């Protein structure tokens, strides 16, 4: 039994959370209360279901995520929404004062209060799961809570579960569009525990995903509601292997070893390549070979990046829905084929495919059409450096006045752990200089 | 497939509607027959179909939230034996309905929960005649009924005696008409 | 008599053996459920060969399933033939290999080997008189290039005077769809010439290439590939399982084709092969049927014939025939491409002529090859591995598993010596 | 309301396990346009070609 | 065929019978005004109205006044409703010898009209508190009476056991240690309830901030029904009252056993648990589940009995038990290497409207007689030593006909009960 | 001819009773309604066995159903054969014993025991030849152990010399539910070794162990074990009831397997036993049957066989096969066993083959071991006697009816010398 443990942590990571189990129930067919009328699905496709949801002797099915914030705000719209007979009462866990967009009072301060009820949860979770494939975090980056917590909470994963894969989805911050003044402070700082205790990090930037809607999906005005559901589409088609039968699967374990080369190179990119607005969709044959197009387009990338100024690693194409292979050796035929598209010399073969059975679901409300087929790329590309670049760019401004650091000096943290994390980071930055070099 | 007792003593038809009422007066301990028929063809169901569990049970039945009915064909053997021919669970419940052009509805609909016929007393226009005693019992059309996962079979008996086809498939694993004329969408597409 | 247990390891593995039992069954007449429903009484003849018996008219396949992946199992119980095979003979462990040949090698398959061995000994000695083994399994996985290579070093140890046959899926630049498939192609390929009497190297870009341009497949899916593969599995052992002219088993071909103890890699093939529009316009004769197995679009192998001269070959016919067309159609091709043929070697082909075709084929012949263009796939694997292992770009996930730099180098040079070895008769 | 009888624990499973002879050995077709059945032609099945 | 008799005596014991009657009319179906297994409780008159077995018996007739003008007037038998004048006003003498002797005639006559009239009678419940002065004194009088008159007959008595710490009355400590002697000599199997502990049960498991009376009466109603339905619903392993007792009662004074119902969980929380056997019996043994303020791990059980409902399969209590034992922190004697009785039955508990309790599927009442007991008699015997050191109130209790020399005979009696509960812990 | 009476005391045993008298009326062809619905003449040819002649061609079983409590005897009559038996043969009393020896033996059972020898007797006399009487009982209660004990006795001394069979659940720990039940065992061990010619040894766990491991039921339930049992109990006697290539009635089996008057603790089995997944692709042979039958797995008892050496053995097998595959397969099982069987006998196998197989069944094998480990059960019950014992843990209940201490020392003493004399034999 292939299941896997979610953890939605802070105000963004609890509300990609609400995105990703609509996305999953809609999968499933589980309603918003835990119940799952088909009866014949119970007995049919036992794997499947199992793998995002649990099952209690009433016929309810308990999803297995811990949403946790610091402060209660989201938690209690949760509790007061559509699926508050969803989720386990003990699983949504609050605090009573948020982080306050501080990385220390997430961390230390106001992290520590229920950083054990938050593990006590999890073990529990852990504890009924017999098969566990691993865990998703969703948090931000440039928040309080969302980095201070999860750093505090990945190194006890990892000292406690350990082998266990630890797949973290973040949102990375926008080199312009910012809503925060502090958080290249925060990000610095969570940069250490999303390097070592994270095994595939995914970065994801607001102002990518806005750009995206307003060229694809032809919106002007988009929110945070149409971000959460890429982002949800972008993690269902990452685990459609596990909870579905496909030609040329691709788990956990087949990702990270194909996908990640050296230890430290674990931040791939994303990209949904099928966004299209239903406009569009009937004027598009939506073809093998142009979704794939479409994937390596600097325009579709969901990170703030020009993934043309650096070289391809490794790519992992997760096809899903009616696909046959031939195409997509055709596909990468021609992507090989392409002299703009530059991949490292010490990677003969660095696309790894995976094809599933399943389409993509499609939420009703949503601005994503209905297409036979989706595909999402995954990119490990040393374009992301750039943003990185940005990040300690940006930090480097803020550190030289200490424009803000008495705010986390006074709760806990020293002075020289921004200097730290600065040298890590950019040892990170050194790394991904140093990996692309031509041999 | 048979069954030790004389079902003619106690059902009135060779297909009876047992409703949840009808399960609670007809208890195992002095009426053994019917829950051990219920129960025999529950499990003839899952091992056909291949399903891990059986979703047909007596006991499931009448502990569950919710009322259902159960439609059971038999015929006569002899003095003390009867053999079973069909099974059919149904039961009324609420359901979270989208319609094409991603229309969203929330109505109550009638769902075919368990719809079997013995694989050794297939064909010869069984099953019909139990949907069209049901049909007929509680005033139900096809067009305000949903179908749990609808088999190929299914499927294709509901197209040659209903000749209602290419059926759109629910979120919720449920396969209802195109019918859709129940009106008041709760949002719109 | 000559009874032979098969194996199948991986998905690729457990997918081409299911399609090879669903063709045997059809040659044999074995109802999906069990039951034996044929029409003649030849299949029965010699059914032990590939299938045990439950005594009611239900005859159970010698066969081992083995995947690390629980899914695979369950997908090969679901299909077609799911319930062809006994239960027990499924063995399976908690997850995939992840494509790691140091995970199945070292510690994921080591652990199941064991019971792999077990049941495959339980299957053995329950054999009148074992043969020997087959095994299904791709090069480039972790499951199956690794696991099936410990599991053909161990039997090869419990057995090593029976023949050993493996049917691995190589990888292909072309069609390449894993990232780390050359490391566990050149880890495999060390054992595969250690522990093998007879290695048919399969290549998907090359069952691609032929179900384009011969069959003519708009839309070739898995299943065509691995049809086109058990109809070699079944044309190899045909004389094992009926009555012919001129009888050769698994031991003759292995005679016939290895000069020398490492050069045991050939090239399959397959005679009827033509498109849906062409079948009444093309003669199904001897002739036909040898220029068409000879020729280089045929046969199953990325590798071109016409850039290495043959070492031995052999077509295993099937059907009513003649043995003095074969005998100079065999000439024929001996001296019209006599630049083809190693000269040291008086007589390259040894012919077979079984006296039952596939069912709807009224003859058929099966080519087994043992060119030097063999050398061609190790030179691509060889050159992809070594611009990964220049700058060790996924090492880290194999020596996470006990594995070391210096077992790549070792694997890396013996595969060349085995390129040089195929390279020494050209000219 | 009223006390509730129970059959579960009335069944035997063992008097079916005896009679080999009452097998069936018949499993129902997987649905084509399912994921499983959508595997079971391709992967599994395959076209003719003579 | 299995009749018992229930006899409801003072105020806790009335209003706990209140709600004990309301659950048994839920779970056979008999409406509040008596119309419609249940031959267990109630008696079927000619015209078909079910009468319950019960006497309701109290000097103070406020809250059977209140029970005679409330739903359930016509359920019980008039003349079984049996009142006096005025209350012993929490005096175990004006109980016993004052005004007790009013009415122990008429109760004694109605008990026997009632034990009569059945057939198949197995046993006694009855229903009282310590701490009051009707429910100590007249119950030590009542059941006297009983067991000179029957002798043979089951008396398995419900009594509500002072608080550690909560308590209502100044004067419990010396009614308690009265009736100690009493409820050591004369019942079969005396089960004590704490109010303390099942204000915390309430308030952590089932997350209620303020209980009233009216819900630790529903869990007790639902420990008696979990207790007597062996009686009344049919299921695998039969527990019957004799079997009961003979299992669980090792010695003749070692007959006070604990009391739990593991699965008492809060009705949005059920709905998202699963409620299996072994979490269940996992839960019975906890420290704070158990229904007395009294930890059982510093005891040592000596005899446990399970007793199991709804859907449960004998291989998974035997799968349980074995966990359990396997647990060094739940230690049994060692004389006792088959510690565990294990009753199973097929009728889940039923759901009162309006309850605290959720529909689980499976339900089970652990009832262990463990050494740890003693401790709250420790704490009534420091109260009592404190209390009458000085006399604080004894000359309320020789004004009303009882003797200076029943206090220290009854504290003898309770030191010597502890001094065995101590001596038959220790191992051999 | 051989006609035996069956009695059924407690819940263990009646439950037990009612699912022999199903399987049997299943094996007879007897209608639930006790009409004959068979279809063959060797059904009706040895039916005065077990059941009794109505006239109206029905068929009411030679039964005596006894219980101190009506609730089971109630659930007996409204079950699917409850109208089997006929009502004067139904003897309830008021209250049950409340696991109490004492209670079942001395007072309850005591003012009970005359109306069950009203009936038994009525039984007796009116059979053409007595064969013996069959209880069954569980020795952990208190009804079921006391009872039968005594009316063990009172029978013993009414019918002297006819066979007395007990199928007696023993207590074990592993599943133990009740607190008091190895009084009752040890106090019920005193009469059976002395007033009975042969004890089935039967136990929960085996047969827990048993439906999880071989039939692999995720669910048993008693059902299923009294299923078990019910075979079992056929399986014994059968040469009774149908032709055989060799017959073998109780009294055969009882001379041929008991060495000492007192060793008469025997192990039952069944060798089809086959899981669902297994029942197809599994060839059932005398073969397989005979190491079924001695698999340590496949006992009903909780002691393992290869902690003692056998004293005498008996396969009772039913079907069609021939007596030299059954004879090889004794010897090779006394062979390659050798150690585990004792050295002063020379054969111990004692072989019977039944002509017919039972309902749904190709063939079949009762298996009945009388083997030293059988000591093994009365060592932990003896152990948890003497541990409660030292102590007077539960004694002033069983005081209370009138038995005295001195008791408990006779019962424990004498059930030791049982276990020294089985392991007297073994080395
Ligand atoms: N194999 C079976 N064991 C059973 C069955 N019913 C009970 N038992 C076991 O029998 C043991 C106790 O035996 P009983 O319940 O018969 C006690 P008995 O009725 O003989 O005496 P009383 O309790 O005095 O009525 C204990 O292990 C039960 O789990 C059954 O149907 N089958
Ligand atoms: N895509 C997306 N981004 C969000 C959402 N909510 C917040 N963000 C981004 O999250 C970043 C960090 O802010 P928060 O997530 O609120 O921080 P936090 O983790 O709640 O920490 P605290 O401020 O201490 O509560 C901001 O820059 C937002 O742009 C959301 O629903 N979706």
């Amino acid at each position: 039994m292939r299941e896997v443990i979610s953890i939605h942590i802070g105000q963004a990571g609890v509300q990609i959370g609400n995105a990703c189990w609509e996305l999953y129930c809609l999968e499933h067919g589980i309603q918003p209360d835990g119940q799952m009328p088909s009866d014949q699905s119970l007995g049919g496709s036992d794997d499947s279901f199992s793998t995002f949801f649990s099952e209690t002797g009433s016929g309810r099915h308990v999803p297995r995520a811990v949403m946790v914030d610091l402060e209660p705000t989201v938690i209690d719209e949760i509790r007061t929404g559509t699926y508050r007979s969803l989720f386990h009462p003990e699983q949504l866990i609050t605090g009573k004062e948020d982080a306050a967009n501080n990385y220390a009072r997430g961390h230390y301060t106001i992290g520590k209060e229920i950083i054990d009820l938050t593990l006590d949860r999890i073990r529990r979770l852990a504890d009924n799961c017999t098969g566990l494939q691993g865990f998703l975090v969703f948090h931000s980056f440039g928040g309080g809570t969302g980095s201070g917590f999860t750093s505090l909470l990945m190194e006890r994963l990892s000292v406690d579960y350990g082998k266990k894969a630890k797949l973290e989805f973040s949102i990375y911050p926008a080199p312009q569009v910012s809503t925060a003044v502090v958080e290249p402070y925060n990000s610095i700082l969570t940069t250490h525990t999303t390097l070592e205790h994270s095994d595939c990090s995914f970065m994801v930037d607001n102002e990518a995903i806005y750009d995206i809607c307003r060229r694809n999906l032809d919106i002007e005005r988009p929110s945070y509601t149409n971000l959460n559901r890429l982002i949800g589409q972008i993690v269902s088609s990452i685990t459609a292997s596990l909870r579905f039968d496909g030609a040329l699967n691709v788990d956990l374990t087949e990702f990270q070893t194909n996908l990640v080369p050296y230890p430290r190179i674990h931040f791939p990119l994303a990209t949904f390549s099928p966004v299209i607005s239903a406009e569009k969709a009937y004027h598009e044959q939506l073809s093998v070979a142009e979704i794939t197009n479409m994937c390596f387009e600097p325009h579709n990338q969901m990170v703030k990046c020009d993934p043309r100024h650096g070289k391809y690693m490794a790519v992992c194409l997760l096809f899903r829905g009616d696909v046959v292979p031939k195409d997509v050796n055709a596909a990468i035929a021609t992507i090989k084929t392409k002299r703009s598209i530059q991949f490292v010399d010490w990677c003969p073969t660095g696309f790894k495919v995976g094809i599933n059975y399943q389409p993509p679901t499609v939420v009703p409300g949503g601005d994503l059409a209905k297409v036979p087929r989706a595909v999402c790329m995954l990119s490990n590309t040393t374009a992301i450096a750039e943003a990185w670049a940005r990040l300690d760019h940006k930090f480097d401004l803020m550190y030289a006045k200490r424009a803000f650091v008495h705010w986390y000096v006074g709760e806990g943290m020293e002075e020289g752990e921004f200097s730290e994390a600065r040298e890590d980071l950019a040892a990170l930055e050194k790394d991904y200089e140093e990996v692309g070099v031509d041999s | 497939m048979e069954i030790a007792f004389d079902l003619s003593t106690i059902f009135t038809d060779n297909i009876q509607r047992l409703t949840r009422t009808d399960l609670l007066k007809y208890g195992p301990k002095r009426y053994w027959a019917v829950a051990q028929s219920i129960d025999c063809l529950g499990e003839m169901s899952s091992k056909f179909h291949g399903w891990k569990r059986v979703i047909t049970m007596y006991d499931k039945i009448v502990d569950h939230d919710e009322e259902q009915t159960t439609y059971i064909m038999w015929e006569k053997v002899n003095g003390s034996k009867s053999i079973l021919k069909g099974l059919l669970r149904v039961g009324y419940k609420t359901l979270y309905l989208t319609d094409n052009e991603q229309n969203q509805y929330m109505e109550k609909a009638m769902c075919i929960l368990d719809f079997f016929v013995v694989p050794t007393e297939q064909r010869s226009g069984n099953g019909f005649k139990m949907f069209d005693e049901m049909l007929k019992a509680e005033n139900v059309t096809v067009d305000q009924c949903a179908f749990d996962k609808p088999s190929a079979a299914l499927q294709q008996f509901l197209e040659k005696y209903y000749d209602r086809k290419d059926l759109v498939w629910q979120s919720n694993k449920y396969a209802l008409c195109s019918n859709f004329f129940i009106g008041r969408h709760p949002t719109v597409p | 008599m000559r009874e032979i247990v098969h194996i199948q390891a991986g998905q690729c593995g457990n997918q081409i053996g299911s399609k090879f039992w669903e063709v045997i069954s059809d040659e044999h007449g074995i109802d999906p459920s069990g039951q034996y429903v044929g029409d003649s009484d030849l299949q029965l003849e010699r059914i032990n060969v590939y299938y045990n018996e439950a005594g009611s008219n239900k005859y159970v396949p010698r066969a081992v399933l083995v995947d690390l992946e629980p899914g695979t199992m369950d997908s090969v119980r679901s299909g077609p033939f799911g319930q062809l095979f006994r239960p027990d003979n499924y063995v399976f462990g908690q997850s995939g290999a992840g494509n790691n040949w140091a995970k199945g090698h070292y510690t994921e398959g080591a652990e199941l080997v064991d019971n792999v061995l077990d049941v495959v000994r339980k299957e053995a000695e329950s054999t009148d008189c074992l043969q020997g083994f087959q095994l299904t399994h791709s090069l480039g996985g972790g499951t199956g290039s690794g696991m099936g290579t410990l599991l053909i070093s161990k039997i090869r140890e419990e057995y090593p005077d029976r023949i050993m046959n493996t049917f691995s899926v190589v990888p292909s630049p072309k069609v390449s769809d894993t990232v780390v498939e050359p490391y566990n192609a050149t880890l495999s390929v060390h054992q595969l010439v250690e522990n093998t009497d007879s290695t048919f190297c399969i290549d998907n870009e090359a069952l691609y290439d032929i179900c384009f341009r011969t069959l003519k497949l708009t839309t070739p899916t898995y299943g065509d590939l691995n049809h086109l593969v058990s109809a070699t599995m079944s044309g190899v052992t045909t004389c094992l399982r009926f009555p012919g002219q001129l009888n050769a088993d698994l031991r003759k071909l292995a005679v016939n084709m290895v000069p020398f103890p490492r050069l045991h890699f050939f090239m399959p093939g397959f005679a009827p092969l033509t498109s849906r529009s062409n079948q009444q316009y093309r003669a199904i004769t001897v002739p036909e049927l040898t220029q068409q197995c000879f020729d280089a679009k045929n046969m199953m192998a990325a590798c071109d014939p016409r850039h290495g001269r043959y070492l031995t070959a052999a077509a295993i016919f099937r059907g009513r025939m003649s043995m003095k067309e074969v005998d100079e159609q065999m000439l024929n091709i001996q001296n019209k491409n006599s630049s083809y043929f190693v000269d040291w070697i008086p007589n390259n082909v040894k012919t077979a002529v079984c006296d039952i075709p596939p069912r709807g084929l009224k003859m058929s012949a099966t080519f087994i090859g043992n060119s030097t263009a063999i050398q061609e796939l190790f030179k691509r694997i060889s050159e992809q591995f070594t611009a990964m292992f220049r700058r060790k770009a996924f090492l880290h996930w194999y020596t996470g598993e006990g594995m070391d730099e210096m077992e790549f180098t070792e694997a890396e040079s013996n595969m060349n010596d085995l390129v040089s070895e195929y390279q020494q008769y050209q000219e």
